[PDB]
């Protein structure tokens, strides 16, 4: 049974900056993580997949990369409609946890 | 004869009786009005391929798309796609072979199939290891291979798969190279499911070996599960 | 165009049926995971459990035994069905489709398409 | 058991392979020499393709043929078509890393000026391509030999069908006595 | 071999070669005393019949005595009668071959024919088209072939029987052409009774061939219906 | 796996089938040539049904016989007897409409002066009855051809197995030097 | 070719033709001039003796210490032995395959030979007569071979031995001469468990023959329990 | 199916078996005339034999060896490399009371001179113990028949494949043309 | 020659078991249908049912529920028994031997042996 | 389920005429018909079967015919002592049904 | 040197349930019969039963339905119960290692190492 | 069941003598017999085995016959330490049964 531990709880970056968030798995993964953006009212949209793949219509600012237990979505150059709470997401065989959330606030 | 020894005298010039009967033959007629591969020089180098295809109408064709997908045709309408993954698709642990017999939906030839593999196996000794799907008339065939690795179920499913899809099927094989003859790979799940027709022999060509070999492996090494069989 | 079309009462009173449908509109029913998700107030998202085409399933061992999650393959839709609802039932519930890559490595997993979610009160 | 379909008639005696059995666009046919090899031969892949393909002509031929295949048919004749264990020697040479037949692909030696042909041999693969020719262009010399030994044994064996030995004898011992004779007269 | 050459001369008198060696021979021998059914002339055409039945104590013989009843024979007391016929003997769905074999009264090599029958069946997958009377060590067994033709129980029955009583089968056989080799009849049941030793071979020859060649094919072509055979 | 079974001593190296194993009553023998086909051809039927036959002939012989059949000891030989995959043949000709073999019926050639013969052949049959002898005469013909060739063979055989290659290398060379030297005389 | 006649001379002067040929030689060649066991003589009767023993780590062997007590090896370190005995160790009914299967802790070639030996025993119709314990992953098998003779589990059990360890296995059979095949002893169980590796051969050379011709032997003989195998 | 193992390189084109191989505790070469017959006989149990050596031989080198045996492996490949039939076929004459094979044991003729070597035929048991020589010295005899007889032939045969009939056809025509002018 | 001798009680009270007996005395037991049939006054025949040798039955699905047909083949006597007899069952009841040939077509199929017939009447 | 019905209910002819009897099927018959006669006081007579054959001692007066669906009994020239029910008879695998029966009368 | 060390109590009440066990120091556990004998007062020896180390037993049938044996192999021990014992239950009881030769004729079978026997009284 | 009864029921003998004790089987023996001597307060000793065999430490003195149904075990010259209670002992499979003893005294 795989966990997501998600850091920092919380960040503080004005726009135009460079965030990275942290996924942290209790043991190797079996399945690269995603990455959702969920903003309140709305579901959760996929971002990425596979630690490193953009989804359709994700901007190319959006970025990760990872492996083992550690993995990170960077955002490069981060804009006011980026500000929301990130959901790293672990699947093994028919089990699929998600991490606590990292919330990104101006 | 005498014209076609005219025509190999290059062969058979190096002989050294030869010259000696060609020499005596010559002595004897004088007294008488007296009284791109080439090989040997004339040989070519040619080559065929035998379609297969040409028998889909009366044997299975297997061949192999890629590491992960393979699978083997019946006629030009059906078949069964065989793929190794991790991402398993039956979370049970039923088989529920008996209910299908009654039901009798299923393609013949399909059950067929799935019969000679599973009974191909050698040792398999794990009824939890196989589960499956057959409502509706669907073959769907899920053999879990999760872990020496030559007594385990993952060897004997995968010696099996290797014959059936043999050709293309080393790709995805050998990867931890075993013991004796035991195979080793790195999926979870070897899931065998009903499908229909497509030109998917991207990596090997179709061909019916591998399902006729494995016609007499069937039973060659089960186990006893009771005294009458 | 994949969307997906939740409908169910979202008011209930507690130790009721929380029962809950989605159907899928566009592309295949078959290859994905039909996943049902929830977001309690104040807390992040929690996977409730997911089905196949096969009605193979999958639970969240603490809802586990109170969640049946249930697929009609014939009109292209997934059920959600949590007994004996109280308090800490109260959340929004997504349904989603998942989609396992599991053919090479790295593996991956997702959920790409999903629905616009269903405020479920239970008091 | 041991294999017993015969070919069908086709090179008089020989067998030829259609324009649709092959890969390329031509019809190829063998002469009834390297046809006669695969009627008694237990170790040549080609032969046993070539009693596949000539079952599958002759049961589409002479069977009511339907989209869907009946298993049972060649589940049963297989045996009477190939041998198993070739398929088997394939199999254990491919695990043990020895270069080994998947049957597709087969090569032969070809006269330039007859178009008299080799039996077809199974080109063989390892490590997931065909060999080059120089690794087995040993092999390839033994079968050009082989052509050439084969052919001139087989006029023999065509003459001792023919001209009695008794002939033979009667014809050597009649020229000695006339040696003895005209070596009397000098 | 000179006299020998002396008694084959018409057959090599025609070869040119021959012609040439005698008139050589000659001209050497001359100087040296100076100083119903007929072919080839000689070959008749004769014919053998064998006597199977002198095989009887080693071995099973089936032969045909009309379109409805064919027989296999085992020694000269006891053998099994095969019935085509639309009448049905048993109307129930046992078959209680557990309970037959604890008893153990019946014959053994009938049982073991009865084995190898019913293992040769191609894809068998109705049970309830099985019904067996075994009680008091007799060999009762009713195949319901009542219903494409080829995926039935009827064609594969009908293919295994044809098997078994191969010679003299084929006239209750191919009635209506199926696909590929697959048989019909106009009959509803095949029933298999022991009997007493008769002549019983009025349509075709006694013969072992068919049950030797059904030996390879037992369980070729069974189907699972578990996980653990 | 291939038969193995050896006929039992009878024609000195031949076999004979005695009066009852023929439906006609009287012996008929075959000769060493005929029967020595039998040990290593595989698709014909005749040396099957003769394997049978001494098979039966030796475990009556040898064995206590009880009237109740051992059906495990023929269970176990069979495929030491016969092969298995020629009843399939002739299954497989049957049922594509082709005439075949269904072991009952023999022909064979039987030279009118020495008593010398054929290995017997099957008598085909088709639609429920032997073929007409008209049918299969290019056959019966082919086997006439081959008696003659092999017998002037097999003498020629006999005589290489005796009279060493070298001996004929020195007469031929000898007598060419004789042809010289009386040249060298004329 | 000159010299090997040379060699071979003493052979060829009983042939006349080779005396005629000779003297011809001879006069061409004047005129040209003038103008511990012995066979043949030369063959010695050689021999030698297989060490089968070298096969011991792709294939079992099997071999007798003694009327009673027979082996069949598996390697340098495990086999089983196979004991005829009137003592009995097993005095339940119980023979309990699936869940030593479940389990997973015997040795799979132990297994496999097991399986092998009791699928290949001919018309086995008395589950009652086979008892077995595999706790902890031992193999216990034991046939009651207590009482026709050829209609009897005693004998199949036997037939099925005497394959087996063939070779030395005669000592202890035949004892009462049978009807046709069939064999009776004295003994009243066949014992075999598992053992640990020794030097048991003493009464006949280790040989790997009974085990692999009882491969092809394996399901021929069975009947039928059940409609669906 | 029938036996497909193709034996090893070792006699240039024959085959040996090592001191392991034997109890005899020597090495023991057989040459290439004597082991082709082996590619295209059924019923010797030394090419059975053979084949099964060679094959435990190419197994160990080219395989992981391990203590555990692999019985799947043998399992499947028995076939490739015996005559399961011949097995039977001992089977039969040893229940019939009939010297048979053991597989044991086997004698050969070998020349004096030359130390070529006839293809080794098992040596027969009955009633528990090894035939005596002149039980079977016909057999013996006929094998050393065979030996001379073979050699002759083989002479012959590879002359027939260096010289072609027609140059023996044309040299005896030579002659008599020029026997027929010398009568002149 | 063969006779069909029939026996049992054909007095009876409503409810009771009706219980009648045929012994066959000629000709073989087996291959033929033991058959019983049976006559209510102001009706025609009705065939109540049929047993073999093996004791395989057939019955009228009017009285299914309540009939029941045996054999003896030691006393070569087959055996009729039919329970909670109303008015209804009033009738004479006949014991036959039926052959039937499908070997062939035509297919036939007869009664060519009956019994005397017995008067069972209840009240 | 196969049924039969027998025309005429009832059939007045006078002794020595021609009497015919008809049974019809209620599909393509399993097996070929019976007949029997049946007099007051004694068991049923076999008389037809395999809708052609007579029975044992049957005279030759009485004759059958049909097939399929439709089948016949006849008598030539009937005697007073034909006077009497008939029935017609078919049996399916393990089902065996009659007719109403036809009575013949002076 | 092989010993057997009997134990446990021989003072029981009446329907009690007697508890013996004997230990095994020297030698193999397995191939014997590891077997319970008593004698009672003013008789002669009797055979209690006995048990193998594949926990195969036999047992005397004036016993069978109230005995038990079993058996210990971590420890080399085998225990016999006797539940509700009676005054004709009072004895000496044994332990002893049991010996069976069936590999040839004369097959034999020996009792050769015995415990030093407990004093077993009920009243 | 085999049952064994010895004979006679009680000896008398004197010292040195020789004692003949016998043991019929009701039917022919599963296993030879075996022989056991017992003396108050102590567990009994095997004597012989196999019906001719001596136990270890047994003196020459003691020997035994016998075959079928009767054996034997006979004491050459017994000496005092010889005076107790014996028992025959016969094993068919899975079964022990015991002789009913005879008493050997002074
Ligand atoms: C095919 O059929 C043939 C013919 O029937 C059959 O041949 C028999 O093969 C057996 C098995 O090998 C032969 O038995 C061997 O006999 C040897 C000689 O024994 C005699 O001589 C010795 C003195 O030398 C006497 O003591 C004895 O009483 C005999 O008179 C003997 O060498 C063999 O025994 C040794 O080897 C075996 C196998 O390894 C081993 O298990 C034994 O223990 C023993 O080894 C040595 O033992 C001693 C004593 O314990 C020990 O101190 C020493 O360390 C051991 N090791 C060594 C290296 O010395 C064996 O019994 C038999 O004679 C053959 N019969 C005939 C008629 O020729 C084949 O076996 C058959 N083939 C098949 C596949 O079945
Ligand atoms: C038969 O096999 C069993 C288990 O397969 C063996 O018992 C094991 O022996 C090993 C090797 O010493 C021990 O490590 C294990 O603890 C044993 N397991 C048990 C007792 O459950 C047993 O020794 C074998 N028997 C013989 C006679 O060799
Ligand atoms: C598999 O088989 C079923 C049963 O006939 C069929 O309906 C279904 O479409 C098949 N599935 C595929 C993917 O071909």
């Amino acid at each position: 049974e795989i966990v997501l531990t998600q850091s920092p709880a919380t960040l503080s970056l004005s726009p135009g900056e460079r965030a990275t968030l942290s996924c942290r798995a209790s043991q190797s993964v079996s399945s690269y993580l995603a990455w959702y953006q969920h903003k309140p009212g709305q579901a959760p949209r996929l971002l990425i997949y596979g630690a490193s793949k953009r989804a359709t219509g994700i901007p190319s600012r959006f970025s990760g990369s990872g492996s083992g237990t550690d993995f990170s979505l960077t955002i490069s150059s981060l804009e006011p409609e980026d500000f929301a709470v990130y959901y790293c997401q672990h699947r093994s065989d028919w089990r699929t946890t998600f991490g606590q959330g990292t919330r990104l606030e101006i | 004869q005498i014209v076609t020894f005219f025509q190999e005298v290059p062969h058979v010039i190096e002989e050294v009786m030869n010259i000696v009967l060609i020499a005596l033959s010559v002595l004897a007629v004088l007294k008488g009005l007296y009284n791109t591969s080439l090989y040997k020089g004339v040989y070519e180098l040619q080559t065929l391929e035998l379609n297969m295809e040409t028998l889909n109408m009366t044997m299975p064709l297997s061949c192999t798309k890629n590491n992960s997908h393979h699978y083997i045709m019946v006629g030009n309408e059906t078949g069964l796609e065989l793929t190794l993954t991790n991402t398993s698709i039956i979370n049970h642990k039923f088989c529920n072979l008996s209910d299908a017999h009654k039901k009798n939906l299923y393609d013949h030839a399909l059950m067929s199939i799935i019969s000679t593999f599973h009974l191909s196996i050698p040792n398999f000794n794990q009824y939890e290891a196989m589960s499956c799907d057959f409502n509706g008339g669907k073959i769907s065939v899920q053999y879990n291979l999760s872990h020496n690795h030559c007594g385990t179920v993952a060897n004997g499913v995968l010696q099996t798969f290797m014959r059936m899809a043999w050709g293309g099927s080393y790709i995805a094989l050998d990867s931890g190279r075993g013991n004796w003859d035991c195979i080793m790979t790195s999926y979870q799940y070897l899931i065998i499911q009903n499908t229909t027709w497509e030109d998917h022999c991207q990596f090997s060509r179709p061909s019916p070996i591998g399902y006729l070999g494995l016609l007499s492996q069937r039973t060659r090494d089960i186990y006893i599960s009771r005294r009458l069989l | 165009q994949v969307q997906l079309q939740e409908s169910g009462a979202g008011l209930l009173k507690p130790s009721e049926t929380l029962s809950l449908s989605c159907t899928v509109d566009g592309e295949s029913f078959n290859g994905f995971f039909w996943t049902w998700i929830r977001q309690p107030p104040g807390k992040g998202l929690e996977w409730i459990g997911e089905i196949n085409h096969l009605a193979s399933t999958g639970y969240n061992p603490s809802l586990k035994s109170r969640v049946t999650i249930s697929v009609d393959t014939s009109k292209n839709q997934f059920s959600l069905k949590l007994t004996s609802v109280t308090a800490a039932d109260t959340a929004v519930y997504y349904c989603a489709r998942g989609y396992s890559y599991g053919f090479a490595w790295p593996n991956y997993h997702y959920l790409d398409v999903w629905g616009k979610g269903t405020t479920v009160t239970v008091s | 058991g041991t294999f017993t379909w015969t070919l069908s008639d086709s090179t008089p005696g020989g067998y030829c392979l259609t324009r649709w059995m092959l890969i390329e666009a031509e019809l190829k046919c063998f002469g009834n020499t390297a046809v006669a090899k695969c009627n008694e031969k237990h170790d040549e892949e080609f032969c046993d393709m070539l009693r596949l393909f000539d079952f599958n002509k002759q049961a589409i031929q002479r069977l009511k043929a339907e989209a869907q295949m009946s298993i049972q048919l060649i589940n049963k004749a297989v045996n009477a078509l190939i041998n198993d264990q070739l398929i088997m020697k394939n199999h254990l040479r491919d695990i043990m890393g020895i270069p080994y037949c998947n049957y597709s692909k087969y090569w032969y030696l070809n006269h330039t000026t007859t178009g008299r042909t080799s039996l077809p041999k199974c080109w063989l693969v390892s490590n997931g391509s065909y060999l080059n020719e120089t690794h087995f262009s040993d092999d390839i010399e033994q079968q050009a030999d082989n052509m050439i030994t084969e052919m001139l044994q087989k006029e023999y064996m065509e003459r001792q069908g023919k001209t009695p030995l008794g002939l033979v004898d009667l014809f050597v011992f009649s020229t000695s006595f006339y040696l003895i004779s005209i070596f009397l007269h000098l």
